[PDB]
């Protein structure tokens, strides 16, 4: 029953805490927590490849893609491993994150421990935007806050 | 829930401004797109607007540089300004959310380009 946690920080006011739980090996992962300081609405939410914070969130590299697929939404088969879709901030700017995903893992080749969770400035178009960038990042915009994913239990 | 208007017949090179009134619950996700749909085909996403403030727009390749998407937060409305229209643009246009579960489609508005 592996457990992980991530403290999202950035230059601006967006900040949060996101926990992860995987009861069985290679089974679904629960992702739950809270982000704040966001504009109301949808915000891209991804696991990026590197747990490098030397030059801010930019050092995290691209979306975690150990299978070298194209960007999509979490429900699509063609997707990055770290494509977690969008989180929703209310009028107050608080996104209550509740997600269940079977592509990310806390072990094996799809392990995200030691990589970087990142919340984005705008919505992820899930790869349906009809342009090249949509097949890469989903046009979610700049990185508002991020953090290395660490072992919790 | 979603109500589009502003379409019609326009000669090649002309222009149009589609409008859509969306419910406040759908608008408040601040991820709105215009899709175009040809007969028998699936609706493709054509323009997106998301983020705070006045919003930020992104465009699919066949319309980039000719179409602009915008929104009015107070009126909960979305707009597609289409310029330099071509026959390939002929389609029924719909406005919906994106980046999440699609809401029930509206009636859309037909756009025909021909001289
Ligand atoms: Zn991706």
């Amino acid at each position: 029953a592996t457990k992980a946690v991530c403290v999202l920080k950035g230059d601006g006011p967006v900040q949060g805490i996101i926990n992860f739980e995987q009861k069985e090996s290679n089974g679904p992962v629960k992702v739950w927590g809270s982000i704040k300081g966001l504009t109301e609405g949808l915000h891209g939410f991804h696991v990026h490849e590197f747990g490098d914070n030397t030059a801010g969130c930019t050092s995290a590299g691209p979306h975690f893609n150990p299978l070298s697929r194209k960007h999509g939404g979490p429900k699509d088969e063609e997707r990055h491993v770290g494509d977690l879709g969008n989180v929703t901030a209310d009028k107050d700017g608080v996104a209550d994150v509740s997600i269940e995903d079977s592509v990310i893992s806390l072990s094996g080749d799809h392990c995200i421990i030691g990589r970087t969770l990142v919340v984005h400035e705008k919505a992820d178009d899930l790869g349906k935007g009809g342009n090249e960038e949509s097949t890469k990042t989903g046009n979610a915009g700049s990185r508002l806050a991020c953090g290395v994913i660490g072992i919790a239990q | 829930q979603l109500q589009e208007s502003g379409g019609g017949l326009v000669q090649p090179g002309g222009s149009l401004r589609l409008s859509c009134r969306a419910s406040e619950t759908l608008f408040s996700l601040y991820a709105m797109g215009w899709y175009r749909q040809a007969p028998g085909k699936q609706p493709e996403l054509i323009a997106t607007i998301s983020g705070g403030g006045e919003g930020t727009g992104n465009y699919a390749d066949p319309v980039k540089g000719r179409f602009t998407i915008s929104r009015n937060n107070a009126d909960n409305m979305v707009f597609l300004q289409m310029n330099n229209l071509k026959p390939e643009d002929t389609a029924v246009y719909y406005c919906n959310v994106y980046g999440t579960n699609l809401a029930p489609w509206g009636q859309g508005t037909q756009v025909t380009v021909s001289s």
